[PDB]
C-alpha cells in the first residue's frame, strides 16, 4: 500500500504547486464589451492595416483605443453591414441595429446627414493590464526593434470577440529578450558599439545579458 | 476558482493599482466621466504651429495656389514617406494604381478616383489630408505635421508614374 501512498503525495504536490502558479494569470480573458466590435471583420478579412486604428504604437508608450473619429471617416458611407457576412450565430439585423449604437455615440444622424450635438463616449473594457511599477513602452519595442504584431498579442485577426493571449507574469519578458537580438544595422546610435568589439570580440550580441536588460532599474526602476 | 470572463484573484495586491492618474482610465472629480480633459482654444505648445488657412471652397484654392512643402532633400530621399502609404491609405486608394485600392474590389462603398483624373499640387494635398473633402476625415489625428509632407511628396512620385 506503501506504494500508492507515495503515489498519492506525489500527486497532492503536483495539485498544490500547479494552483499556487497560476493565481496571478489572466490568460483567455474575455469580458463583454459594450459594442459588439469584431477584429475579424475589419483586420481579417477587409485587409485593414493594423497600425490605421492603433496609431500611438509608434510614438508614444500607450497605443491605446482608437477614438470615435476613426470611427467615422470609414462609417460616413457604411450603413448597413452585407448580405454574406451574417453567420449562423450572427444575423443581419443584429449588425444593423448595433452599427446604429456608433452612430448615437458621436451623434451622426442618418436621415440629412448631418452632426447633431449630443456625444457620450463609449467605455470599452481594458484586457490586458500591468500593476503599475512597470514601465513597458510599446514605442521603443516595435518602432526600434522590428517585431511583428501578432508575435506580442496572438493571431488577432482571427477573433470574433477580444482574448488575451499571453500570460505577462515576469518570465516571459526575461525569456524573450534571452533568445533575442538587438538591430544594430540601421542606428547610428549603435555605431560606437558595433563597430567596436567585432575587430575585439564578436559580431552580435543579444538583448538581455549583453546590453543589459536585467536590471531591476531599467524595468521597474 | 478562475473563470474567463472575469480576472482572476490576486494575493495581497500592495502595488497593483494607482494612486496617480495614468491617461485613459475613468474617474470621477473631472469635466466629463474622463480622463482626457481638452486644452483650452487659441494656445500653443512648444513645437507645433497652427494651420491658418481656413475649411473648403474658400481656404481650399488659397491653399492649392500659394503654400510650400517646407522640407530638405536629405528627408525626401529616405524610404519613410512610403511607409506612411502603406499603412494609411491603400484601404480606399491604390497601392502601386489610383483607386483600385482594397474595397472597391469588395464593393463595401464606392466612388474613390483615381490620380490621372485630378489635379493636385503638392499644397493641395496637405490640405484634404488635414481636413478630408467630403468622404474623407481628418488625419490630423494620426499623422504628425513633419509626417504630412512626407506622405505628399509620395504621392506626386505616384501621378508621375502614371
Ligand atoms: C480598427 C478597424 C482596428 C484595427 C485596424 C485594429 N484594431 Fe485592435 N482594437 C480596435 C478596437 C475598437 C478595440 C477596443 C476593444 C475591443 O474589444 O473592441 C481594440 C482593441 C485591441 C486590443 C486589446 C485592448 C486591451 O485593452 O487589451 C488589442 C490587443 C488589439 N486591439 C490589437 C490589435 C492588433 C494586433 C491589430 C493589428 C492586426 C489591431 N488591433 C488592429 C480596433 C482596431
Ligand atoms: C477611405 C476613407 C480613404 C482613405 C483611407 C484615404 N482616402 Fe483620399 N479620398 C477618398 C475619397 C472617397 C476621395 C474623393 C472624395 C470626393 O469628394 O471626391 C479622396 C480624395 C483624395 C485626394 C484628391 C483630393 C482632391 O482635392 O482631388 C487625395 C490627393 C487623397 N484623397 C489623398 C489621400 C491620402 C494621402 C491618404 C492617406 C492619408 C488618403 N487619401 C486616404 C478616400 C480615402
Ligand atoms: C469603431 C469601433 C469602428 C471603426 C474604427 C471602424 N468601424 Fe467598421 N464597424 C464598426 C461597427 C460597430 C461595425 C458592426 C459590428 C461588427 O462587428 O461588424 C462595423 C462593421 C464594419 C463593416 C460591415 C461588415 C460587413 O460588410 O458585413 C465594414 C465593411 C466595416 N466595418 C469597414 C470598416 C472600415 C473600412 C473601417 C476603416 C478602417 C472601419 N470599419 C472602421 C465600427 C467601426
Ligand atoms: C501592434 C500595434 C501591437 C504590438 C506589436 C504590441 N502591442 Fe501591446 N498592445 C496593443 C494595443 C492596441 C494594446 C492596448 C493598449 C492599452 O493601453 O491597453 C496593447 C496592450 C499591451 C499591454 C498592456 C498595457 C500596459 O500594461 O501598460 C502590454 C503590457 C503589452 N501590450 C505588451 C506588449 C509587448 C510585450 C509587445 C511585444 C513587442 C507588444 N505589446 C506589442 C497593440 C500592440
Ligand atoms: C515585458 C513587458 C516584455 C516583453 C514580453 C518583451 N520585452 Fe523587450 N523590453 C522590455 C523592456 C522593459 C525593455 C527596455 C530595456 C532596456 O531599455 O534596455 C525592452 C527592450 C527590448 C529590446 C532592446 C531595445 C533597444 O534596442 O533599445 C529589444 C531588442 C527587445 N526588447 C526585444 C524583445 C523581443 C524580441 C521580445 C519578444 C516578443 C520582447 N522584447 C518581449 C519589456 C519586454
Ligand atoms: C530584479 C530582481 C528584477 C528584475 C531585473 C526585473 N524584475 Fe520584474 N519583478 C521583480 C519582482 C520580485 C516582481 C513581482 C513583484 C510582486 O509583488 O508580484 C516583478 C514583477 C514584474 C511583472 C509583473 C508580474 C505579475 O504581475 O505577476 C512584470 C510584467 C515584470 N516584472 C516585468 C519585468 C521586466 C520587463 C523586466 C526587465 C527584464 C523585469 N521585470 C525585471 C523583480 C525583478
Amino acid at each position: 500500500v506503501l506504494v500508492t501512498s507515495i503515489f498519492l503525495l506525489l500527486a497532492s504536490g503536483y495539485f498544490v504547486y500547479g494552483y499556487l502558479m497560476q493565481v496571478g494569470v489572466d490568460q483567455n480573458y474575455e469580458p463583454i464589451q459594450p459594442i459588439h466590435y469584431s477584429h475579424k471583420i475589419h483586420a481579417g478579412d477587409n485587409e485593414i492595416n493594423c497600425k490605421y486604428c492603433h496609431s500611438a504604437a509608434r510614438v508614444s508608450k500607450t497605443a491605446g483605443i482608437p477614438s470615435l473619429n476613426v470611427c467615422m471617416n470609414c462609417h460616413k458611407n457604411i450603413s448597413e453591414v452585407a448580405e454574406t457576412t451574417a453567420t449562423a450565430e450572427y444575423s443581419k439585423a443584429f449588425y444593423d441595429a448595433q452599427i446604429q449604437k456608433l452612430y448615437d455615440a458621436v451623434g451622426w444622424d442618418k436621415t440629412k446627414q448631418a452632426y447633431t450635438g449630443k456625444t457620450q463616449p463609449v467605455k470599452w473594457v481594458r484586457i490586458h493590464n500591468l500593476p503599475d511599477f512597470v514601465y513597458f513602452n510599446h514605442s521603443q519595442h516595435v518602432s526600434v526593434a522590428g517585431v511583428e504584431c501578432q508575435t506580442c498579442h496572438g493571431p488577432v485577426q482571427e477573433f470574433e470577440i477580444m482574448k488575451q493571449y499571453s500570460k505577462l507574469t515576469m518570465g516571459w519578458c526575461v525569456d524573450c529578450h534571452r533568445k533575442t537580438d538587438v538591430k544594430m544595422e540601421g542606428n547610428a546610435y549603435y555605431e560606437k558599439i558595433h563597430a567596436e568589439l567585432s575587430k575585439k570580440y564578436g559580431v552580435e550580441k543579444l538583448t538581455a545579458a549583453q546590453m543589459g536588460g536585467l536590471e531591476c532599474g531599467k524595468c521597474h526602476y | 476558482c478562475h473563470n474567463n470572463s472575469a480576472p482572476n484573484y490576486q494575493y495581497f495586491p500592495n502595488m497593483y493599482e494607482s494612486v496617480a492618474y495614468e491617461p485613459y482610465t475613468e474617474a470621477k472629480i473631472f469635466k466629463g466621466g474622463k480622463e482626457g480633459q481638452l486644452p483650452v482654444e487659441g494656445t500653443i505648445n512648444r513645437g507645433f504651429e497652427p494651420y491658418e488657412y481656413e475649411n473648403s471652397t474658400a481656404g481650399y484654392e488659397l491653399a492649392k495656389a500659394n503654400l510650400k512643402s517646407p522640407l530638405t532633400e536629405e528627408e525626401k530621399n529616405s524610404g519613410k514617406g512610403k511607409e506612411l502609404f502603406e499603412i494609411y491609405c491603400i484601404s480606399c486608394h491604390g497601392a502601386a494604381g489610383n483607386g483600385k485600392g482594397k474595397l472597391v474590389e469588395r464593393e463595401k462603398f464606392l466612388g474613390v478616383p483615381s490620380y490621372k483624373d485630378r489635379e493636385i499640387t503638392e499644397g493641395s494635398i496637405f490640405h484634404v489630408e488635414t481636413y478630408g473633402l467630403n468622404a474623407m476625415g481628418s488625419h490630423a489625428n494620426q499623422l504628425s505635421a513633419h509626417e504630412r509632407w512626407l506622405v505628399a511628396d509620395y504621392v506626386l512620385k505616384l501621378k508621375s508614374q502614371l
